[PDB]
């Protein structure tokens, strides 16, 4: 009738990415947009808006039936999983995300590393001169786990389509690993890896069997 | 007609002092002033009051109930060797400064007080009495004109004192003494008429503390709330162009309260003590007639503001009776003078929390609207109209038309032509044509030079616009390739305000230092610097000042000139106050195309965060750079930030690969203390080895100065983070 | 009666505009959330007959840092306590510190009325994040977040029953206020039994200089009778409605209530106002059930 399906997993970054944060106050040792961190401490974190804005775009191009143009108005078979401000059949999003915090600090200081974010030197070639615009970026370190929990809940009517919903979510998790997740990922910066993909219940109203 | 003669009789009561100080003649100022005024003007009642100003004259009485008998009591209220400094009698005894009677003009440079003039007296000047006699040819003073002379009397005589004698009475200028003495004269006429008797206007106050002990005055004040919540707070970023018109909307609203209240009761402009920023101090009388007027006025002024506006804008009055014996003669205790303001400011905090009452609060909770169309500017749905991409309502609709009306020199107050600001009044922007011109016109920064037959009751307010608002991103970057496409916002606000107004002038038991005139000249001396001198100092810059008041300002624009204006404006304030009043602010950059709500709110949180230490602190780009401001222009901006501009500019591209790492070392100091010191010795050798051999002669002292600034003081370590950050933002991209 | 301790981490609670945010939120946010999720479970008609039972009430979000916190009394103290009279500048500069204060400690509820002024403890800092959209003319927007620190938690006091504990069990895994479609609302419910022996002065009968909280709202039969000689502060709380059968979502009418910590004199009643602009198949409910503290 009403269950709470939580998809607890650990995001393992096999390649350092780069996501532009807010202003430059926590990392002013760069020339472009730095990576957002924590305003209290000093741990590189990733917001939850980047997980929904990227997974929905890469998923609405294979499970669609019409050429899209504007958000919240393409492929009704998957619009009920994110959100829609036009259809009356559904409004709320049944896939609550969470800001993935870096929980790898419990064993990172024992090995002795540099810090938390490195600086990479990049430039461009105008095919008429040598080095042009000596800029630089700020990527993330390698091997850093995170806490990603996907909340799923039914609303009574969710009855004769629960088994079909797991096919889209499971296919969307493995599809994100084969694509970059960040900025300027065309050269190979993103590419995540969902480690220990498991699902459990909190309220207790639906048995677990479709674990993998 | 009968009561208006008393107002003009107290303004020119010392008109003969200017001629005496300019032309050598052994005559009194009260005797030569009546003869010089009668030569060009054909009057008689106002001429007898000039001769009967003092008490040792009596030209054969001539008059039983004449109005020339109450001018001596009101003269001692506003009263108590070139020109004594106002800020000199505040705090301790420092340096003795003196002004200079020049010409007050917006384009002219300010004459700061110093100790290099003539400590003797004035001399033989002719640049003051010449302009007075030139425009003296005016028709009979009637009701058609009110502020046709007060706007010029205080625009040239602002640097001329009144009655040069001793030291207690010398810091009061003649332009303010003659203006303040007319307010107390009108209260006596209203007190002697509301009661019943009339033969008292002669000679019955034999006792020194007779009329001075009886309470016959009233101190009125208000607190217009909703200034920072209506101007700074905004919805979308499309209201950036009309933000200057939004600031001028509430600026004339506070001036309309002073005009509608004094004209309805039957007074003039003398009953005014600095109106601006939602704070003023009105003077009245202790009569039952003046009380019934302010009660009905506050109930009707808040009536029309409930339909168009909401609960943001609210005006709460505050009265407080007092006596005239609290600012003269006996009673030298500081609590005696402070009790006058406590009788009116106490109800201010009580009336603002007790706004509406019965049969008023339930009107807003009725409900009758059912539509989904808002202006997305101020969150209000009331009489909308089409415009551009959105549908503007009616509250923020008049700001678009008024934004283009800023270039107009005159502001005609109409009835229903545009956007109404009062009960049955309005305001528009047009000039050089005069399509109607109802009554009471207002202009902006109109001093001397430009003066003719205008006749307008105006005030002073800052107004300066560079090039729009939403385009300072391109002006911050030069043509070569330096700077960023961002902008900064500073909010310079005065720190201490309870002193130099309540009880702070006490230093000697001789002088009382509690006269209302001594406390009234403090607001007038600082209003010329925070509301008039701002437009002159912001010239030739890539910024535009907005809301130039005596409290908090709002300067927006490119940071290429704001940084050079914030630290420079405080330097002119220290010399004007002899270093007795501190100042604090905060400069913070933001992004382009951002909502002004959080853009003006995040820069305001740094103001409160810059007061945790004591009072003379500062907050830079973030809340971590907590310094003392004085250590910036004398150390950081002096021999730190400037030294890098000519001792490191020769190294480019390859040489600019070490500043980004040295900043990170300055932060990691608590967990890495001694280990970080050993790593600093390695970065100082990588820059010297990776350069030209002939260029090494320039890099010879920066290594020792940078290492000493790291192990000396905890507060000194944060100074290097600010110098290395301003250098990267200079030349980049 | 029974407090529900819960801590927040990177949340969002706007007040007036979406870009702005505050550290706390009004009491109408909690009441308008449990009713909206009751229809998704299958017991919307069960909670409707429970909120209108007088004894059932809710409290505002009060901070909890090694002890429960309470709002400051509006208008208190009066003009009688000066707190170390030294100079007019030192007394005037410290009076504003109490005005900017948000909440007082549970042990300072009696010492503040006798003469004590201090700066409020730094609970958290206001931090903002930025977002945009690449495939829509490159537009962008700015929103603010609330990142608590130094063990900053909240708590709400309600009534113990066998139905309320199950409705709030799913709220911790469903968001609460702000951007719900991102993860700005997830928390953890820390259940407890014994509240505190000092915070048991919640009464609704006698009137001995009480203090209304959770945005009071007098009834039409008792408005000016309890408004005269009191201390309050009008606020603002509105916004677009959220329904599933309107195709327009009409704007809810304004309800200018009060603030948390207003001191009146008598005891109110507390009603439930219905917000119906044009027409709706349901009814927009509202809390408006202020409590009282003996002080
Ligand atoms: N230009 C001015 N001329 C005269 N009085 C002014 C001016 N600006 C402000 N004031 C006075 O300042 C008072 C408000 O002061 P406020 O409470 O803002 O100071 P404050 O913020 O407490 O100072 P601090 O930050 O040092 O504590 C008003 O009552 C007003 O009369």
């Amino acid at each position: 009738t009403f269950a709470k399906i939580k998809f607890s997993a650990q995001i393992r970054l096999e390649t350092g990415l780069h996501i532009g944060g807010s202003d430059a106050f926590a990392a002013i040792g760069a020339i472009d947009s730095p990576v957002i961190k924590d305003p209290i401490t000093n741990i590189p974190i990733i917001p939850g808006s980047s997980l929904k804005g990227k997974m929905r775009t890469l998923l609405a191009k294979v499970y669609n039936e019409k050429v899209a143009e504007k958000p919240s108005d393409d492929s009704d078979i998957l619009s009920r999983l994110f959100g829609n401000s036009k259809d009356k059949r559904f409004k709320m999003g049944r896939l609550i995300f969470r800001d993935a915090f870096l929980s790898n600090a419990d064993e990172l200081d024992s090995l002795g590393v540099r810090s938390y974010t490195e600086v990479k030197f990049e430039n461009t070639i105008d095919r008429i001169t040598a080095e042009a615009n000596p800029r630089q970026i700020e990527r993330a370190i390698r091997n850093s786990t995170f806490d990603f929990e996907l909340i799923y809940e039914i609303t009574d009517e969710n009855e004769n389509q629960v088994e079909e919903d797991f096919k889209v979510i499971r296919d969307g998790l493995k599809l994100l690993e084969l694509d970059y997740l960040g900025g300027s990922g065309s050269r190979g910066y993103g590419k995540v890896a969902f480690e220990k993909l498991k699902a459990t219940t909190v309220f207790g109203n639906y048995d677990v069997k479709t674990l993998n | 007609k009968e009561k208006i003669d008393l107002f003009y009789g107290a303004l020119l009561h010392d008109i003969g002092k200017v001629i005496q100080r300019a032309t050598g003649e052994r005559k009194k100022h009260a005797l030569v002033g009546a003869d010089w005024f009668d030569e060009i003007a054909d009057n008689q009642v106002i001429s007898d009051q000039i001769r009967y100003h003092m008490a040792n004259y009596q030209s054969d009485k001539l008059g039983n109930d004449h109005l020339a008998y109450i001018t001596y009591i009101a003269d001692n209220i506003a009263s108590g060797t070139n020109q004594a400094d106002i800020f000199n009698v505040f705090g301790a005894q420092t340096d003795k400064r003196y002004f200079k009677p020049t010409v007050l003009n917006l384009k002219s440079k300010p004459n700061f007080a110093s100790a290099t003039y003539e400590p003797f007296s004035k001399g033989d000047y002719a640049a003051i009495a010449t302009r007075i006699k030139n425009e003296l040819a005016e028709f009979e003073f009637n009701q058609a004109q009110i502020d046709s002379l007060l706007n010029l009397f205080e625009a040239i005589l602002s640097f001329v004192p009144s009655s040069t004698n001793s030291k207690e009475i010398a810091d009061i200028s003649l332009a303010e003494h003659s203006r303040l003495t007319a307010a107390f004269a009108l209260a006596i006429y209203d007190y002697l008429e509301d009661k019943g008797r009339h033969n008292y206007k002669e000679d019955l106050f034999t006792k020194a503390s007779a009329f001075y002990e009886e309470e016959a005055f009233l101190l009125a004040s208000f607190d217009l709330s909703g200034i920072q919540d209506f101007i700074y707070n905004i919805a979308t970023s499309g209201a950036a162009k009309q933000l200057k018109a939004r600031s001028l909307y509430l600026d004339f609203m506070s001036e309309y309260i002073a005009d509608s209240l004094l004209d309805k009761l039957g007074l003039n402009r003398a009953n005014l003590l600095y109106v601006g920023g939602g704070h003023a101090y009105f003077v009245l009388a202790n009569t039952e007639k003046t009380v019934e007027t302010l009660v009905q006025f506050e109930k009707d002024f808040n009536q029309f503001l409930l339909a168009n506006f909401q609960t943001r804008l609210y005006v709460a009055f505050g009265w407080g009776s007092f006596a005239a014996k609290d600012i003269m003669s006996e009673l030298n205790s500081p609590e005696s003078y402070r009790q006058i303001y406590q009788k009116a400011s106490r109800m201010i905090s009580e009336k603002k929390i007790s706004r509406y009452d019965y049969r008023t609060l339930m009107l807003l909770n009725r409900g009758g609207k059912s539509s989904e169309r808002e202006c997305e500017i101020c969150h209000s749905v009331e009489n909308l109209v089409s415009y551009h991409d959105q549908k503007v309502c009616d509250i923020c609709r008049g700001l678009y038309q008024f934004s283009k009306e800023i270039a107009h020199d005159h502001f005609i107050i109409t009835e229903n032509e545009g956007l109404p600001i009062g009960p049955n009044a309005c305001l528009k922007g047009v000039a050089f044509e005069k399509l109607s011109q109802e009554s009471f016109s207002r202009v902006y920064v109109k001093n001397d030079y430009k003066a003719g037959t205008i006749k307008a009751t105006h005030v002073f307010v800052g107004d300066y616009q560079c090039d729009e608002i939403h385009k300072y991103a391109a002006l911050s970057k030069n043509e070569d390739g330096l700077g960023i496409k961002r902008l900064a916002v500073v909010r310079l606000d005065v720190d201490d305000l309870g002193a130099a107004f309540m009880a702070g002038f006490s230093r000697q038991g001789n002088g009382q230092y509690s006269t209302l005139s001594r406390s009234a000249t403090f607001s007038r001396s600082m209003s010329l610097f925070f509301k008039v001198y701002i437009n002159q100092f912001a010239s030739d810059k890539k910024l535009s000042i907005i809301y130039a008041g005596g409290d908090d300002v709002f300067a927006i624009g490119s940071w290429q000139d704001i940084i050079a204006f914030t630290v420079e404006l405080r330097q002119n304030f220290i010399k004007w106050t002899n270093g007795k009043l501190t100042l604090s602010a905060g400069i913070g950059l933001f992004a382009d195309k951002t909502p002004i709500s959080l853009m003006a709110h995040q820069t305001g949180e740094l103001e409160e965060a810059a007061k945790g230490n004591e009072k003379d602190s500062i907050s830079l780009f973030s809340s971590d750079y907590t310094f003392k401001f004085d250590r910036f222009i004398t150390n950081v901006y002096d021999d730190k930030l400037e030294q890098i501009r000519y001792f490191f500019n020769h190294q480019d591209e390859r040489g600019k690969n070490f500043i980004y790492k040295l900043i990170e070392l300055l932060r990691n100091y608590e967990s890495e203390e001694k280990m970080n010191v050993a790593r600093l010795a390695y970065y100082l050798t990588r820059l010297e080895e990776l350069t030209d051999k002939d260029e090494r002669d320039k890099f010879k002292q920066f290594k020792k100065l940078f290492f000493k600034w790291y192990t000396n003081n905890e507060s000194d370590r944060k100074e290097a983070e600010l110098a290395l950050l301003l250098y990267v933002y200079e030349i980049r991209k | 009666y029974k407090l529900y301790i819960m801590t927040f981490q990177n949340a969002h609670f706007g007040s007036g505009t979406l870009d702005s945010s505050k550290l706390t939120f009004s009491a109408d946010r909690i009441f308008s959330a449990l009713v909206l999720e009751s229809l998704k479970m299958g017991k919307l008609d069960a909670f409707l007959a429970e909120a209108n039972q007088d004894k059932f009430t809710l409290t505002d979000a009060f901070p909890f840092q090694f002890g429960p916190f309470l709002p400051k009394p509006i208008g208190y103290p009066k003009h009688d306590q000066i707190d170390q009279s030294v100079d007019v500048k030192e007394v005037r500069r410290q009076a504003k510190l109490s005005k900017k204060l948000q909440f007082l400690a549970l042990e300072n509820v009696d010492d503040y009325l006798n003469g004590e002024l201090f700066e409020n403890e730094e609970h958290a800092v206001i931090d903002t994040v930025t977002k945009n959209q690449p495939h829509k003319d490159g537009n962008l927007y700015q929103v603010a977040t609330t990142r608590f620190s130094n063990d900053t938690s909240l708590y709400v006091i309600a009534n113990e029953s066998d139905l309320l504990n199950e409705l709030m069990s799913s709220l911790q895994y469903s968001g609460l206020g702000g951007k719900r479609s991102s993860g700005f609302g997830r928390f953890e419910l820390d259940i407890q039994n014994i509240p505190l022996e000092l915070s048991d002065r919640l009464t609704k009968n006698h009137s001995d200089k009480v203090m209304s909280l959770t945005t009071a709202l007098p009834v039409d039969a008792d408005l000016e009778e309890a408004m005269e000689d009191g201390h309050y502060l009008l606020t603002k709380s509105s916004g677009f409605a959220f329904s599933h059968a309107t195709n327009e979502n009409y704007r809810k009418q304004d309800l200018y209530k009060f603030a948390s910590g207003s001191t009146f004199s008598k005891t109110f009643e507390g009603q439930i106002v219905d917000v119906r602009p044009l027409d709706f198949p349901h009814a927009v409910l509202n809390y408006a059930k202020p409590l009282f503290f003996k002080l």
